[PDB]
């Protein structure tokens, strides 16, 4: 779970916090990219942290 | 119509902190990349606002 801004960054070669320390991509990366907004699940009123 | 520009020299600039607070929706880069920016050299650096 990321970002609704990071989700350009998990891509090959991509400059970014989480591009750099959390999550790598190589690149000659083959395959898909699957991204859809979970507010409904994965938000809470007070900060779902 | 009336767009500001800001001349930005003499400074030291690091990128990392726009990175880490940022509401930017798009983060767009034509020229260069947003990595290394903290690692290049420049002049004529002007911010237009609008």
């Amino acid at each position: 779970v990321i970002r609704g801004n990071e989700v350009s960054q998990i891509a090959p070669g991509q400059t970014g916090n989480i591009a750099d320390y959390n999550y790598k991509l190589p690149d000659d990366f083959t395959g898909c990219v699957i991204a859809w907004n979970s507010n409904k699940l994965d938000s809470k009123p007070s900060g779902n942290y | 119509y009336a767009w500001n520009r800001k001349r930005i020299s003499n400074c030291v600039a690091d990128y990392s902190v726009i990175y880490n607070f940022a509401p930017f929706f798009a983060f767009k880069c034509y020229g260069v990349s947003p990595t290394k920016l903290n690692d290049l050299c420049f002049t004529n650096v002007y911010a237009d606002s609008f």
